[PDB]
């Protein structure tokens, strides 16, 4: 599969 | 040439992701209100007036609070905007407010390509990461068994020799999956397989 990044976002 | 919205459709009804399955969007796609239930969309780089440009995937799972992004090129945010003007902040800021009750999501967005640069099988990529989604929706990107069909590789070498075999098996590898999972893709083989082929847009 990919590869991937994960980035916390806060509203 | 490409995949149209009707094909698109068709093709995640059959392949089981019609319970999570919003619709096809183009770039206006406000995002998700689902702070119970998983879902996904398909959705264009291009606002509807353009007639559409490229095909992404979102999709959502309320559990764990992920927005995951598969685009398949794996493009940065950066090459999104100057390639396609696409930005997806707002989408992402509309999903937190809605379907979070901390307004806190995280973003998993593909970082590698699946696809070729002449191929226009970006539709079909999408469809088949929304299979993943529907059935392991904590690990849709890899590590599953329809995403471990298909093999990444960094966006920075797709003109590269030593990539090219991977490339073009992981388009027969999409096509064989759409044969085996969706009798829509079964009955329009040939017609999708060339308006969808790997070097459908390859410069004369
Ligand atoms: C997916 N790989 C993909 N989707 C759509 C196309 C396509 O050729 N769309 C038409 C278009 C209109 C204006 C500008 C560029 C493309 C190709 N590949």
């Amino acid at each position: 599969g990919v590869q991937s990044l994960k980035r916390r976002r806060c509203f | 040439m490409g995949s149209s919205e009707q094909e698109l459709k068709a093709i995640v009804k059959d392949l089981g992701c019609g319970p999570y399955f919003l619709g096809t969007y183009d770039k206006r796609f406000p995002g998700f209100v689902s702070p119970h239930k998983l879902a996904c969309a398909i959705v264009n780089t291009a606002g509807r007036e353009t007639g559409g440009v490229h095909w992404m995937a979102f999709a959502w799972n309320p559990r764990s609070k992920t927005c995951y992004l598969f685009e398949p090129f794996g493009f940065s945010d950066q090459r999104l905007k100057q390639v396609y003007q696409f930005e997806y902040e707002s989408l992402l800021r509309r999903s937190a407010i809605a379907s979070s009750p901390d307004r806190c999501i995280t973003l998993e967005k593909s970082t590698q390509s699946v696809q070729g640069p002449n191929s226009a099988a970006c539709g079909l990529f999408c469809c088949m990461f929304l299979h993943a989604f529907a059935n392991w929706p904590q690990t849709p990107m890899d590590h599953n068994p329809t995403m471990n069909l298909i093999t990444g590789v960094p966006n920075s070498m797709l003109n590269s020799p030593q990539v090219q075999p991977t490339l073009r098996r992981n388009q027969e590898q999409l096509y064989s999956f759409l044969e085996r999972h969706s009798p829509y893709f079964r009955s329009h083989s040939a017609q999708i397989r060339s308006a969808t082929s790997f070097c459908h847009l390859k410069n004369m």
